């Protein structure tokens, strides 16, 4: 696609130092401060019952794919203006690459 | 015989574009080199660097401060306290010999408010003029706070910088970025889950969260949550002071008056014993990268 797919393994270790804090991937997982990622992808925004989302990430109601999804972590509040997802952004591809590659095997 | 005066001049014909360029040089790099500290980047070890240098000021005899640059000498530089900082000389050292004509003091207080912007904080007005002063105005040893105290502490302590009750909880809040380390002093963990971006977790973390009182790898005494997160025996006395625990609910409700509370602190503090004279410019209001288009 547009998007390229890179290491599942370097994805790993990006996910465990940038998104692990408030982000769990695994069936059936807790929200934390941020909601379970599991089953992300083919899911439209602020979708995960159980967790209180911003009306900003209902209201944006995008099907998650992986080109959509890289545009995201580059700049969440540039996306989706109003979202509480206090976080900086992955500004260098092959880092969006690897962890959208490792996502994709975490979350089915 | 008084105090000595620290007159602000500015370097030989520079102006704001040629600091907007310095601080570009920055930010850049900061965004190059986001691997540090398992991804938290340089962002926080640079606003502690600001800090630290401008820490060491003493209002009575207007010694210490960040005019002199003086932590680029040996006995400043391997102050106990300033461990780890080591690492934020070292990314500031390459864009000193890119830009020679900037004073140390210039080039560390602007690499914390650098910092502070790019992470999404407020917008954190800056003057230049600091001059380079030589080895014998270097502060002994000491003058930074400890960690192991209580709320009497930490009020004596920041009276000495001219800060009231307000302007320390809102300059405490800064510990939303990053993490202690227990290699360089002797306590271990975030104080948030957003260490490199700039908010108010600080505070809602304070009085949201469940803290017990435990014991790290180092023998010293550190207050837990199940979450995983940590606060320091200063951080966790801002609720058990009534004075502060009313400032700590007022940033914990209002982010754009913590916001507003830490810029004007922080410029304080990066300014503290320097006498600007009438004809020096007004402060500097830099652009980030995100504002240019990056
Ligand atoms: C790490 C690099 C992270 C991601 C991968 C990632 C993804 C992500 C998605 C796809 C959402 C949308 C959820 C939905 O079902 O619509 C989302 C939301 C929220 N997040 Zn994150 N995210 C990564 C990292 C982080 C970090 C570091 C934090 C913790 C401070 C964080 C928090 C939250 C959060 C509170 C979310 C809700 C957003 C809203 O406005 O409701 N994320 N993320
Ligand atoms: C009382 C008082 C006080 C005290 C005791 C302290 C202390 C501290 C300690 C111990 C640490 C750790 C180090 C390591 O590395 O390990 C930190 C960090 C710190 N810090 Zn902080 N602080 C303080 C204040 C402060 C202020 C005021 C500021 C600013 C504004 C700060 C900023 C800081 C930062 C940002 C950090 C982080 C860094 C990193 O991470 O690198 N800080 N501290």
């Amino acid at each position: 696609t547009e998007f390229k797919a890179g290491s599942a393994k370097k994805g790993a270790t990006l996910f465990k130092t940038r998104c692990l804090q408030c982000h769990t991937v695994e069936k059936g997982g807790p929200h934390k401060v941020g909601p379970n990622l599991h089953g992300i992808f083919g899911r439209h925004s602020g979708q995960a019952e159980g967790y209180s989302y911003t009306d900003a990430n209902i209201k944006k109601n995008v099907l998650w794919d992986e080109n959509n999804m890289s545009e995201y972590l580059t700049n969440p509040k540039k996306y989706i203006p109003g979202t509480k997802m206090a976080w900086g952004g992955l500004k260098k591809e092959k880092d969006r690459n690897d962890l959208i590659t490792y996502l994709k095997k975490a979350c089915e | 015989t008084t105090p000595l005066v620290h007159v602000a001049s500015v370097e030989k014909g520079r102006s704001y574009e040629d600091f907007q360029k310095v601080y570009n040089a920055i930010a850049l790099k900061l965004r190059e080199d986001d691997e540090y500290d398992n991804y938290i980047g340089y962002g926080p070890v640079l606003v502690r660097l600001a800090w630290h240098t401008s820490g060491t000021w003493d209002k009575h005899d207007n010694t210490g401060g960040s005019y002199g640059g003086t932590y680029r000498f040996k006995k400043e530089f391997n102050d106990p306290s300033n461990a780890g900082l080591q690492n934020g000389f070292k990314f500031l050292e390459p864009i000193h010999k890119e830009f020679p004509w900037i004073s140390s003091g210039d080039l560390f207080s602007l690499g914390g408010v650098t910092a502070v912007q790019e992470m999404q904080g407020p917008k954190i007005p800056w003057r230049c003029g600091r001059v380079d002063t030589p080895e014998d105005t270097t502060p002994d040893n000491g003058r930074l706070p400890d960690a192991d105290k209580d709320a009497d502490y930490v009020r004596t302590f920041f009276q000495r910088l001219n800060m009231n009750d307000r302007e320390v909880v809102a300059l405490m809040g800064a510990h939303a970025l990053g993490k202690t380390h227990l290699k360089n002093s002797g306590y271990e963990g975030p104080w948030g889950a957003a260490n490199n971006v700039f908010t108010n977790e600080f505070y809602l973390n304070l009085l949201n969260e469940d803290w017990k009182l435990e014991k790290n790898d180092a023998n010293n005494e550190q207050w837990d949550s199940k979450s995983g997160y940590m606060m320091l025996p200063t951080d966790y006395s801002l609720i058990q002071d009534p004075k502060y625990l009313s400032i700590v609910k007022e940033y914990a409700n209002d982010q754009d008056k913590f916001f507003k509370d830490f810029s004007k602190a922080f410029e304080k503090l990066l300014e503290n014993g320097i006498t600007f004279p009438k004809d020096a410019p007004s402060p500097f209001i830099f652009k980030t990268l995100e504002e240019q288009g990056l």
